[PDB]
């Protein structure tokens, strides 16, 4: 079997895609977060907390005939930036773009934080990682992709995600007309339970390649791309009028500029991210000063190829028993 | 703004 759908910026700035997933019986239709760096699927549902609701669509488990409790069971999770839910767990059908996973464990949120609340665009997330960084206790629970992998074509998804624009999740296949050249997959550690990677090196503009392990974690739920602060700083060298601003948080350059091109390597093939996805907008509307793209990990703890560096390549998750990652120019 | 979902 397989699975496509559509995912849609949530905002001019892409800072998030959402993806339609049909959950229970008859299907709620409920826009996810699909977030390669988490391993709970859960959603705003009608235990939520009526306060901490704004304009998400939630999920009633009571009118999915399909549903049951799943007993004993609650999940809590935390995000990088400090955002988080908990609540309990239904088993249910969850459909993504004609893929049906029956018996799925869907977490209901009882309670969420004031930023998801205040996020009326996403009604909760779907998380792709491997499934030992699942909140769900006592006992862990499979993400969709792995109840999915059974009867998949192929235990494959790949994330095209738009500049812009909607883009595809594809489950099960690898689309040959969606990218150009070929595929080079480099080994994942999932010690860590993180599509964790390690690039070779990197490049800005139409200067050399600099040899360099650069482990990192594939993360589409992180929008910007999140590098070692040393290789961050050669980057905005470049860029005339660019500064770190402590206010802001990050480097901010004039919206006027051009900006270089960044290159990353995997294995010997190289993905070069333009320079206009580096450029993530006014840090303010009517602003003349932009935020970048590309801004250090230092204080994260971990590099994260996030959104701006996904979006650049056609990225295929092989989830195969020794799992590696491909990416493709597109 | 931007989003931080790795879990942590």
């Amino acid at each position: 079997s397989t699975g496509s759908a559509t995912t849609t910026p949530i905002d001019s700035l892409d800072d998030a895609y959402i993806t339609p997933v049909q959950i229970g019986t008859p299907a709620q239709t409920l826009n996810l977060d699909f977030d390669t760096g988490s391993s709970d699927l859960w959603v705003f549902s009608s235990e939520t907390t009526a306060s901490e609701v704004d304009g998400q669509t939630i999920y009633t488990p009571s009118k999915s005939t399909t549903a049951k409790l799943l007993s004993g069971a609650t999940w809590s999770i935390s995000y990088g930036d400090g955002s988080s839910s908990s609540g309990d767990v239904y088993t249910d059908t969850v459909s993504v773009g004609g893929l049906t996973v029956t018996g799925q464990a869907v977490e209901s949120a009882k309670k969420v934080s004031s930023s998801f609340t205040e996020d009326s665009t996403i009604d909760g997330l779907l998380g792709l990682a491997f499934s030992t960084l699942n909140t769900v206790s006592p006992t862990q629970q499979k993400t969709f992709f792995d109840n999915a992998k059974a009867s998949l074509d192929s235990p494959v998804f790949t994330a095209d995600l738009g500049y812009h624009a909607p883009g595809t999740y594809n489950f099960g296949f690898i689309d040959t007309t969606a990218y150009t050249g070929s595929i080079t997959y480099t080994a994942v550690s999932t010690k860590q339970g993180f599509w964790e990677w390690t690039s070779t090196g990197y490049a800005v503009g139409s200067g050399t390649f600099k040899s360099t392990s650069i482990d990192g974690i594939a993360d589409t739920g992180t929008t910007l791309l999140y590098l070692p602060a040393t290789v961050v700083s050669a980057y905005w060298a470049q860029v005339s009028g660019a500064k770190s601003s402590s206010s802001v948080g990050g480097y901010v350059f004039p919206c006027s500029a051009t900006l270089p091109s960044f290159t990353f390597g995997v294995g010997s093939a190289r993905i070069v991210i333009p320079g206009d996805y580096i450029d993530f907008g006014p840090i303010s509307t009517g602003s003349s000063s932009c935020f970048g793209g590309i801004q250090s990990s230092a204080g994260i703890g971990i590099n994260i190829f996030g959104d701006v560096a996904l979006k650049a390549a056609f990225v295929v998750f092989n989830g195969a028993t020794t799992p590696t990652l491909g990416f493709a120019s597109k | 703004x931007p989003f931080h979902l790795l879990v942590y």
